[PDB]
Order: structure tokens, then C-alpha cells, then sequence
């Protein structure tokens, strides 16, 4: 735990000094019933200031230089998260999921 | 055997209200009515009554799971007047010939239920018993018999009439107290039942006019004379509308478990060309299958005997099928009632009936195969009981009758189909050129069948 | 006022009168579902969430059917695989070939729950055809795309119930009843366009963002 | 029966037309009210709608805008009760409106033949209205009449016990101008 | 190539199947209504130099708009050359249309 | 499925100080030890009768950073 591991992970140093992590559980889609995609903890990066995408001119590619932009990591628990998090020595913050108010639901409600 | 229930049956007594306290509707009204719903519950269950709505149900043991009244609040009763129901012809009569037979019964049945008022739901083409079954309400009214004081006694009654404009499924009592609350008339999930919530949230009940009408004789005539009718527990006399292939169609008022072939030749002459002429015979009514004729040599008018033999007793409504008549087209009319008459919420019945009517179609034609014989029969088994309604359930039994029974009858059409055509049908009605071309199926005969219009 | 009942074997405990699929979301129990949601008011004329109770012959629907003490629950019986697989197949007979062109593909519940419970293979080859239904007009932000509707009636209730905005509703009656205002006219609501996210298929659908992209890119 | 779920606006139906029931109806209709407790006022629609038919012609948008107006309800609500019934004509019509039976317990009695010499004889097609706007040919389902099977209805009047040459004397007779005897 | 209705119409849909279903994520689409209300592309771009010539954007069109010629010398000087848009791969859908009609008349039965 | 399962049980039995589980899954029998018991069961499987397993055809790990221990 105290362990700091990023000294021999090999990573560049810009992964603690400059960039924030973002340990989330992900929200339940509007458009659909499923509640499949909430039950894992998630790690994202927040996206560079600049840089983190502009307009190729001779295709109209999606240029980036942000080497994190496309990687997700999935974990069980979120003392998982928050374990692997500490040990890389990461920048992060966690948001806090929403739980939805529990309401009894009856056909008789639609008439009393 | 004389001395039934309804004696104007035929036309010859007259629809006024002194021929009906001539003819005994109006007698002893205010003892029985002071007798307590007690008493007439326990009537009604020793009687053996049941509901001749179609469900078939015990009409006492359904009258107590209403909640008393002692504050005088507002629970209501429900007569279900309308017929629907393809072949039967019950509930005209009661309306038109005896209309103040019923009221009797309003009152007597809503005592026992702590009723105070009376709703009588009647369809739109039978304008005619509706303005007839008003006027004997007015004056019923104007009598004493209907009101706050019927006839001395302090239980306040009253009787309307609402009508309907067209609906089969408004028969089922869900959806008609959803026709009389202004609703589209859709029927409602079981829970919660009307006897607990019901027509403007309050305790209801739904009842048919043939069970409402037995109801003043069954408080007179003491429940041991009705109870000796029929067999075991199908204790009762009925009406029965016979009509089809038969000699002279009527409408008659034997007891329970007579039998069918006796009761096709007691009267309504015979089987039209002879009793080795019948092809089929639908009793109660659409919704139940059809029955082969070596079945019907020993059916017996139950509840019971013919639910053993694969039937139903929904409303006596008899169909005789003589030899001479198409039967696939027979049933595939009444596939296309049930699609036309689906009130179209439930996901099964409004894709269901849908689904069996284009497939009833390519078999009254036979531009479909034999193996599709067990694909209409899956889709219909996919039907019962995943509706909130009973339409669901009578739209499959008729499809199955056929199928049960006359399975050879539909194959012959397929085999003399292929003559005609030459090479074979492919599933779904195509053969080897039909192709879609500029916004039409070209080079296939499609079945045109869909009442065009 | 809680009540103990068993949803596939799993104690599960909630207020008296809530519904069973409630109690089988709480019991980590899934039961597929068209017409339910848990901000509008009880329907039960999709048919889709079937379960069977212990000790009765027939089969209930766990949103509207109220829970009771002591009630066990099944919901993974063949007798419930048949009655989704037969439900999905009346929900996809008439269903318009049009998931290429719909904006739902990849956020369809028709289609996850046709995958998921549904069979692999359908059965419709009628020369007759599938239902053909007109495009109604409702404004410029909800485009409607009605061969899709499944008549699930969560349009209906919301904007009646929730939006407070009773131009919304069903009008005919059987395989011909189209969802609409029946009349020529726009839904008039500030949160009428809830309306896209509430409908499980591509008949309601937002104009602005139609065609523009799908949702696994985004 | 002619379903359709949708209303085009036409110089006949459009919500234009004015519509108010006569001095006549105006006193009838709140007998129809009073038939009905004054919490749930709004069970009077399927009344109203038919009072308005019977002095109108038939069901125009006018009709139904006008009951919801009556009753404070929202004009959609009325819609969908209009929509649900089949004897509410949402166009026009005929004087007399031919509903044929077409079920299995009138077809076994020769229900087609029926339609048969109706459609030869009016030259309109189930579904249509003579030019002169006098009868309406329209196939129905079972009205209840199945024991007299081939039975047919015109307005409100029944017709039992019918065969393709007394069907034609039936419609020469309001043709001419005479009612032929019911039974 | 990208091919055409008989009636000149474009195939594609911009269903966006290929883009998602490509092994080396070579095709780039962007899409939204037409003038005239159509469910149309206009950005369709193909890395000749990162496809693997597997076919995945041939078997999952649902129209057949995306197709693969039996077309094989076309090397090119520059590497921009390799790069197609939508305009380089209708080009090639009109000019390989009666090859790629021969390979569909053979190879659809068995698909 | 049977045969692995008698034969997993067999070197658990043999080994309890060693051999924390062991799973089956159709043909496949896993046995699941700790870091300091890897060369006693490796030798064990290797020089056993019953367990020749002179063969060590692949070496690999898989990484699961939601447990204390990251790889596999
Ligand atoms: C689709 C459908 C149509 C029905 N039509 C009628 C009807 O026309 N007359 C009737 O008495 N019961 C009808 N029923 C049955 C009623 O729901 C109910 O069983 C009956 O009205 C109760 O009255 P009872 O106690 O006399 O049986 C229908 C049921 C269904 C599902
Ligand atoms: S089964 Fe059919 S008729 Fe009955 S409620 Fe459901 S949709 Fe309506
Ligand atoms: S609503 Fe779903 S199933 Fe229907 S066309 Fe759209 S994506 Fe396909
Ligand atoms: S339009 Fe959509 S939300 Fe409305 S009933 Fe149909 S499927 Fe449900
Ligand atoms: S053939 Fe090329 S462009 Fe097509 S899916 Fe395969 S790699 Fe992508
Ligand atoms: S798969 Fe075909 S229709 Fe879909 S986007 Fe690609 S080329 Fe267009
Ligand atoms: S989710 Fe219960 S019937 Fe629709
Ligand atoms: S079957 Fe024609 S009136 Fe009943
Ligand atoms: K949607």
C-alpha cells in the first residue's frame, strides 16, 4: 500500500505530476433499462487542456497526442480502485455514484 | 317439463307491467327484500346457480366477496346486457320480450350485494330493447318499485342505463366499467378486482342478464326446485340459442345436461339433411372449439361434460356445421372476428390474431404447406395465457378445434391447392417466381383477403 | 410491513404492495421488461415480464402483480423462456426490417432483449406483409418513425402524467391503433422531448441528432 | 370495418365548422349528466358523442372538440373514445346505414348471397355511399340476430329471417320512400 | 469501391456497420440527413495503407454498398494516394461496376 | 470431469501444506498454490508415477489490478 510502485512500473513521470484520474462507477443509460454496465468500478483520465484532439487537414482525422485517451481500466470493488490507484501514485478523485430513492409500485396506485 | 323461468319467450303475453305481476315478476317484493342479504346469499349458493356469462362460475359464492354496506355507501351493480358473442341470442330476449323481469332481479340480486344503484350495459344495435328497457324503468319508477323506497322497505335502489357503440371486448367486466367511466374500454389487470375496486373506485359487481333474470324465481320457488335440474353441481335450467344448419332455429329453454343430439331433435326439427349430414357443432358460443360428430352423439349441456370432452358452456350458443358447408371458412370467420374485435393492448392478442388471421387465410385457400398446420398451432399456444383479458385465450380455442379435429379436411386443401398451381407453395403463401417488384408482389397469387375495402 | 418472499431461491424483503419485479431488481434477479418503468404508472400490455408463482396455474405479471408474504417466485423456468421467446416473436412480427436505417441500433432494447431472450430465427414469411403505419408530425424535435412503436404506451403516460400534456395519447382500437394526437398537431410541452429517451424502439427518435451518429462511437 | 386512426381536415370535418347542440338537446343532455355521479361527469362522453351524431349526421371533429369543451376534458381523451367504437362514423354517411352480417352462424345461412344482390343492385361496393347520399353499404359483425341468421340492420331498425329477393324489396322500399315492416 | 442502385442512388446508408465491425479500424464515416432528407454520408474514408483486405466491411454492409474488386494493381508513387474519401471510392464503384457484378452473380447464393 | 476431480483430490491429499484448491473444468484441472509452494508442487507433478509431467509447455501471467495481487 505504501509502496511506491510507480518508481518500477516504468511509466513516464507526467502520469503523476500532470494528469488526474477519475475513479467512477458508470451511470445507467437514459435510453435504455439495463443496469449491466453499473455493477463495475471504472478508472478514466480527464482530458489534456490541448491537445487532446484536433482536426487532421488532409483527411479530417482525429488527432491526438494523448497517449491515455483510449484506456479504460475495469475493477470488481472500489477499494480495488482506490488500492490500485495509491499504489502508482496516480492523482485522482472519486465520484461518488448515485443510488436511485426506492418508491412502492402497484397497479392499484393508478386508480388510489 | 313446463312451468320454466321465462314463459313470454315467444311473443304472446305482452312486454307491459301488469302482464308481468300477472305473470308473477312482481310479487312478494317487499317480504324478500326485508329478508336480509343473508338469506339470499345462502339462497343463491344452495341453488347451484352459476354465472352464464361464458365463465361459468358459482354466482352466490361471487355475490359474498362484497363488502357490507352499513353507512348506505355507494357500491354498485353491474348487468351485463350486451351480447357480442357470435351465435348467441339470450340476452335480447330477456331485455325485449321481459324487461321488467330483469329490474325484479336488479333489486333482489343488489340487496343481497348492498347495491345502491344499478348499471345496465346494452349495445348499441339493440336500440330498440334499450328504449323498451327504459320505458319499463319509468315506470317501474313512477310504480315505487324503483327508488329510495321500493315498495315500503328503507333500501334505496336505483336503475340506468348506459349503452354502448360497438365492442366485443366491452362484454368482458373490466373493460365495460371502463366503457362506463368514459374510458376507451380497455379491460383492467385483475389485481385489483372489482369487488374490491371497481366501477369509480368503489365495490362492483358484474353479472349477465340471464343469471340476474333466474334470480326472483330462485328467492320464490326456494333454491331445491332450481337445484334439481341437471347433474351434480350443474344444477340449473338455461336458455339456448340454436341456430345453422338445422331445420327451424330457435330459441329454447330446456334444463342443464340435456342431451345434444336430443336437443337438436326434441325440437328445432333435425339436423338439416339428416343426422349422417353433421360435420360439426359449436356450442356456447365462438370462443370454444368445435366438437366431430361421434363427440356430439353423447354430449350432455354441462359446465363439466363439455369441458371433459374438450368444449366449453359459454352461452348455450349452439352452431350446427351440416356436411354441406365450408368449415375452414367457418373458422377462419371467426379468427377474423377476434382480430377485428381485439381491443389491442396486450402484446399477444393485437400480434396474435393478427398473426393466425393471415395464416387462416392461405388455408381456406391452401397456398401454404403442411408442416405450417403445427406452426398455426405453436403461435396459438403462444397466446393463451400470456393476456391480461380472456380474448387472448378465445381467439386460440377455434384454431384449435380445427386443427384437433378436421387436420385431414385442411390437408386436402393444400393437396388439391398444388394442382392448380402446379409447383408447390413455399412457406408464407410464395412460390419460385414471386419477386417484389416497383411496390407490389408480382408473379405470386397473393391471398386478397382483407376485406379489400 | 416488509414481506419475506423468494424470488429463485433469494430472500428478498420489501413494503407491503410493491410490485415483483421491484422485489427481483432488489433480489439481483433480471426479469426483461418493455412497458415498465420505474417513473411512470403501472401497464401491463407488453407482456414481456412474465414470472411464475409457486402455487398458482397461471402466469402473472411481475410489474403490476403486488407482492405477498410468503409468495416464491420463479422467473427462469422453460415455462417463462417459452412465454419471452413467444413474446418477442408477436413483438418482431410486424416490425419494420429498419436497423440500419434507425437511429437506436446500438441502444435498441428490442433488439438486446430479442438477443437476450428472444430465439435466433423468425417465423414470418406472409406474402401479406407487415403493418404499415404513417409518420406523425409533432414538431420539429421529435421525429416519429411509428412501424417502430411496439405500443408499449410509455409516451402516453408520461406526457399525460408527468409533462401534464394530454394531446398524447392511443387512438383506434386492435392491429390498427396508432399512437398520436390523432388530430394534425405538435406536442406542446418544455419536457416533451423526455419523450425520445422514455421509448425503448426508433419510433420516437430526436430530430436534431438523427443520422448524425451511433452510440458506441460516442 | 373502415379503421383509420387519423384525422384529415376537410370542408365536410374540420374543427372550422361551428357545432352547438340545439335548445332541444341542450336539456337532454343534461338528464345525461345526471345519470352519472358529479365526480366522474366525465362517463357522459359516449352519450354525448351519439346525441351529437343522431342531430348532426355523424361523429365530425366538431362534434368531439364540442363534448370535450362540454365535459372540461381534454379534446384527446374524447379522440380515443371516438376512435375505439365502430358505430361512431367519423365521415359523412348515408341516410341509412346497411350493416350486413358477415359471422359464421349468419354465413351458413346464405349471408353472402345476401351481399351479393345488394352490391349488383346499389352498384356500390361494401364500404361506399351512393351519389345521391342515400344508403351506405358497410359489413359488420355479429349483432346478435344469428338465430333468424340472414339478418341485416338499416339505421337502427333490424331486418331478420332475409333472402336476396326480399333484401331488394327492402331497398326499394326506402329507395321509393316507403319504411318496409321490421321483423 | 462504393456502389451505386441501378437507378444511380447511392447503396449506403451510412449504417455505420463497417466502420465498427473493421479489425484495423481503417474506415472513418461521417453522416447526417441530405438536403432532401435522406439518410446519407458525406465523409467516407478508407486507409488503404491500414486495411487488411479482410472483407469484415464487405460482409457486414447490409446493402452491398462496400465492396472489394478483384482489382489489385493500383500502386501508387505517394502514400496520400492510398488515401480513399468518398469521392475516390464512388469513382471506383462506377468504374468496376460490371467485375464486381460478375463476382456478386457467382458468390451471393453462397452468402 | 470425474477422473480430474479424484485425481486433483489425490495431490491435494498428497500435498495439503502446499495446495490451497483445486477447480475442474471439463478437461482442464487447475491447481492453485501459493509463491512459496510453486517448486515443492512443480517438483511433486514432475518426478511423482503417477504425475509425469516432464513437459512444461507454456509459462505466462495475466494481470488483475483489482486484486492485492495484480498478476496471475
Ligand atoms: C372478450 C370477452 C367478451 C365477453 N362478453 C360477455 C357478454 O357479452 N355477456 C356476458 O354476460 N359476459 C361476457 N364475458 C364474460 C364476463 O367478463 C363475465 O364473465 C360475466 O359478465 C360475469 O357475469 P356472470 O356472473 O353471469 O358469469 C366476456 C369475456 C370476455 C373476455
Ligand atoms: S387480450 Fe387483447 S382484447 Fe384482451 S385486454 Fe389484451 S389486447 Fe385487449
Ligand atoms: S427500434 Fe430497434 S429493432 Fe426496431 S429497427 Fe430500430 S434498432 Fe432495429
Ligand atoms: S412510441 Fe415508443 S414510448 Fe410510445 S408506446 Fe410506442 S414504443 Fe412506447
Ligand atoms: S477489408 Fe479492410 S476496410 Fe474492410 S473491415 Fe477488413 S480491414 Fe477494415
Ligand atoms: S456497412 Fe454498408 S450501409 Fe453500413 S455504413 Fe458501411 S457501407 Fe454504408
Ligand atoms: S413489463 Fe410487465 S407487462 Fe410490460
Ligand atoms: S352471427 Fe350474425 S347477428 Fe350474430
Ligand atoms: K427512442
Amino acid at each position: 500500500t505504501d509502496l511506491a510502485k510507480e518508481l518500477v512500473s516504468g511509466a513516464p513521470k507526467e502520469l503523476i505530476t500532470e494528469r488526474v484520474a477519475r475513479i467512477y462507477q458508470e451511470a445507467k443509460a437514459a435510453t435504455q433499462s439495463g443496469q449491466h454496465n453499473t455493477e463495475t468500478w471504472k478508472i478514466d483520465w480527464d482530458i489534456l487542456n490541448k491537445g487532446n484532439r484536433w482536426e487532421n487537414d488532409l483527411m479530417g482525422y482525429q488527432s491526438s497526442s494523448d497517449y491515455m485517451q483510449g484506456t479504460i481500466l475495469k475493477f470488481d470493488t472500489r477499494e480495488g480502485a482506490i488500492r490500485f490507484a495509491k499504489g502508482q501514485g496516480w492523482d485522482y478523485y472519486i465520484q461518488e455514484p448515485k443510488v436511485r430513492r426506492f418508491v412502492k409500485k402497484d397497479y392499484s396506485a393508478n386508480f388510489y | 317439463d313446463s312451468d320454466r323461468i321465462f314463459q313470454n319467450v315467444y311473443s304472446k303475453y305482452g312486454e307491459d307491467l301488469k302482464s308481468s305481476q300477472q305473470r308473477g315478476d312482481w310479487y312478494k317484493t317487499k317480504e324478500i327484500i326485508l329478508k336480509g342479504h343473508e338469506w339470499l346469499i345462502n339462497e343463491l349458493k344452495a341453488s347451484g346457480l352459476r354465472g352464464r356469462g361464458g365463465a361459468g362460475f358459482p354466482s352466490g359464492l361471487k355475490y359474498s366477496f362484497m363488502p357490507p354496506n352499513p353507512n348506505r355507501e355507494p357500491q354498485y351493480l353491474v348487468v351485463n346486457a350486451d351480447e357480442g358473442e357470435p351465435g348467441t341470442c339470450k340476452d335480447r330476449e330477456i331485455i325485449r320480450k321481459e324487461p321488467h323481469k330483469l329490474v325484479e332481479g336488479c333489486l333482489l340480486a343488489g340487496r343481497a350485494m348492498n347495491a345502491t344503484a344499478a348499471y345496465i350495459y346494452i349495445r348499441g344495435e339493440f336500440y330498440n330493447e334499450a328504449v323498451a328497457l327504459q320505458t319499463a324503468i319509468n315506470e317501474a319508477y313512477k310504480a315505487g318499485l324503483l327508488g329510495k323506497n321500493a315498495c315500503g322497505s328503507g333500501y334505496d335502489f336505483d336503475v340506468y342505463i348506459h349503452r354502448g357503440m360497438g365492442a366485443y371486448i366491452c362484454g368482458e367486466e373490466t373493460a365495460l366499467i371502463e366503457s362506463i367511466e368514459g374510458k376507451a374500454g380497455k379491460p383492467r389487470l385483475k389485481p385489483p378486482f372489482p369487488a374490491g375496486v371497481g366501477l369509480f373506485g368503489r365495490p362492483t359487481t358484474v353479472t349477465n342478464v340471464e343469471t340476474v333474470a333466474v334470480t326472483p324465481t330462485i328467492f320464490r320457488r326456494s333454491g331445491a326446485w332450481f337445484a334439481s335440474f341437471g347433474r351434480d353441481r350443474n344444477q340449473g335450467t338455461k336458455l339456448f340459442c340454436i341456430s345453422g344448419h338445422v331445420n327451424e332455429p330457435c330459441t329454447v329453454e330446456e334444463s342443464m345436461s340435456i342431451p345434444l343430439k336430443e336437443l337438436l331433435e326434441k325440437h328445432c326439427g333435425g339436423i338439416k339433411g339428416g343426422w349422417d349430414n353433421l360435420l360439426g357443432v359449436v356450442p356456447g358460443g365462438s370462443s370454444v372449439p368445435i366438437m366431430p360428430k361421434h363427440v356430439c352423439e353423447d354430449v350432455l349441456m354441462d359446465f363439466d361434460a363439455l369441458k371433459d370432452v374438450g368444449s366449453g358452456l359459454g352461452t348455450a350458443a349452439v352452431i350446427v356445421l351440416n356436411k354441406q358447408t365450408d368449415i375452414i371458412r367457418a373458422i377462419q370467420r371467426f379468427s377474423a372476428f377476434y382480430k377485428h374485435e381485439s381491443c389491442g393492448q396486450c402484446t399477444p392478442c393485437r400480434e396474435g390474431t393478427t398473426y393466425l388471421q393471415r395464416m387462416m387465410d392461405r388455408f381456406v385457400t391452401g397456398q401454404a404447406k403442411e408442416k405450417e398446420i403445427d406452426l398455426i398451432y405453436e403461435l396459438s399456444k403462444e397466446i393463451e395465457g400470456h393476456t391480461i383479458c380472456a380474448l387472448g385465450d378465445a381467439a386460440a380455442w377455434p384454431v384449435q378445434g380445427l386443427i384437433k379435429s378436421f387436420r385431414p379436411e385442411m390437408v386436402e386443401r393444400i393437396k388439391q391447392y398444388e394442382a392448380k398451381l402446379g409447383e408447390s407453395v413455399s412457406y408464407g403463401g410464395w412460390t419460385s417466381k414471386g419477386k417484389v417488384l416497383d411496390g407490389k408482389v408480382v408473379s405470386n397469387p397473393i391471398p386478397h383477403d382483407a376485406h379489400h375495402h | 410491513k416488509e414481506v419475506e418472499l423468494t424470488v429463485d431461491g433469494v430472500k428478498v424483503s420489501i413494503e407491503a404492495g410493491s410490485s415483483i419485479i421491484q422485489a427481483a431488481e432488489k433480489a439481483g434477479v433480471t426479469i426483461p421488461r418493455y412497458c415498465y418503468h420505474e417513473k411512470l404508472a403501472v401497464a401491463g400490455n407488453c407482456r414481456m415480464c412474465l414470472v411464475e408463482i409457486e402455487r398458482s396455474p397461471k402466469l402473472a405479471a411481475s410489474c403490476a402483480m403486488p407482492v405477498q408474504n410468503g409468495m416464491s417466485v420463479l422467473t427462469n423456468t422453460p415455462k417463462i423462456k417459452k412465454a419471452r421467446e413467444g413474446v418477442t416473436e408477436m413483438l418482431l412480427e410486424n416490425h419494420p426490417l429498419d436497423c440500419p436505417v434507425c437511429d437506436q441500433g446500438g441502444e435498441c432494447d428490442l433488439q438486446e432483449q430479442s438477443l437476450r431472450y428472444g430465439s435466433d430465427r423468425g417465423r414470418f414469411h406472409e406474402i401479406v406483409g407487415k403493418r404499415a403505419v404513417e409518420n406523425k408530425a409533432i414538431g420539429p424535435l421529435i421525429k416519429t418513425s411509428m412501424n417502430r412503436c411496439i405500443h408499449c404506451t410509455r409516451c402516453v403516460r408520461f406526457l399525460n402524467d408527468v409533462a401534464g400534456a394530454p394531446e398524447f395519447g392511443t387512438a383506434g382500437r386492435g392491429n390498427d391503433m396508432q399512437i398520436g394526437t390523432y388530430v394534425e398537431r405538435n406536442v406542446n410541452s418544455e419536457l416533451s422531448a423526455n419523450v425520445i429517451d422514455l421509448c425503448p424502439v426508433g419510433a420516437l427518435t430526436s430530430k436534431p441528432y438523427a443520422f448524425r451518429a451511433r452510440p458506441w462511437e460516442l | 370495418s373502415h379503421m383509420i386512426s387519423v384525422h384529415r381536415d376537410t370542408p365536410k370535418d374540420n374543427p372550422e365548422i361551428p357545432f352547438e347542440f340545439t335548445k332541444e338537446n341542450l336539456e337532454r343532455a343534461k338528464e345525461i349528466i345526471a345519470k352519472y355521479p358529479p365526480q366522474y361527469k366525465k362517463g357522459a362522453v359516449m352519450p354525448l358523442l351519439d346525441l351529437g351524431q343522431r342531430q348532426l349526421g355523424f361523429t365530425s371533429i366538431s362534434v368531439m372538440n364540442y363534448v370535450a369543451k362540454y365535459l372540461d376534458m381534454p379534446p384527446m381523451r374524447v379522440y380515443e373514445v371516438a376512435t375505439f367504437y365502430t358505430m361512431y362514423n367519423r365521415k359523412p354517411m348515408g341516410k341509412y346505414n346497411v350493416q350486413v352480417c358477415t359471422t359464421t352462424p349468419c354465413q351458413l345461412c346464405g349471408s353472402d348471397g345476401i351481399m351479393k344482390a345488394i352490391t349488383e343492385h346499389l352498384q356500390i361496393r361494401p364500404g361506399q355511399t351512393t351519389p345521391d347520399n342515400l344508403f351506405t353499404l358497410q359489413e359488420v359483425e355479429c349483432l346478435g340476430a344469428c338465430v333468424n341468421a340472414p339478418m341485416i340492420a338499416v339505421n337502427d331498425d333490424f331486418y331478420e329471417d332475409l333472402t336476396p329477393e326480399r333484401t331488394v324489396e327492402i331497398l326499394k322500399g326506402f329507395q321509393s320512400g316507403d319504411i318496409p315492416k321490421p321483423g | 469501391a462504393l456502389r451505386r442502385y441501378p437507378s444511380g442512388e447511392e447503396r449506403c446508408i451510412a449504417c455505420k456497420l463497417c466502420e465498427a465491425v473493421c479489425p484495423a479500424q481503417a474506415i472513418t464515416i461521417e453522416a447526417e440527413e441530405r438536403i432532401d432528407g435522406s439518410r446519407r454520408t458525406y465523409k467516407y474514408d478508407i486507409d488503404m495503407t491500414k486495411c487488411i483486405y479482410c472483407g469484415y466491411c464487405q460482409e457486414s454492409c447490409p446493402v452491398d454498398a462496400i465492396v472489394e474488386t478483384p482489382n489489385v494493381e493500383y500502386a501508387t508513387e505517394t502514400r496520400e494516394e492510398l488515401l480513399y474519401n468518398k469521392e475516390k471510392l464512388l469513382a471506383n464503384g462506377d468504374k468496376w461496376e460490371q467485375e464486381i457484378q460478375y463476382a456478386l452473380d457467382a458468390d451471393a447464393p453462397y452468402r | 470431469i470425474e477422473e480430474l476431480h479424484k485425481f486433483g483430490r489425490y495431490i491435494m491429499g498428497c500435498l495439503p501444506k502446499f495446495v490451497q484448491q483445486f477447480s475442474v473444468w471439463k478437461d482442464e484441472l487447475v491447481i492453485y498454490v501459493a509463491p512459496s509452494a510453486l517448486t515443492q508442487v512443480a517438483t511433486f507433478l514432475k518426478d511423482h508415477t503417477s504425475a509425469q509431467f516432464k513437459a512444461c509447455m507454456d509459462v505466462t501471467a495475466a494481470d488483475y489490478p483489482t486484486r492485492t495481487n495484480r498478476f496471475d
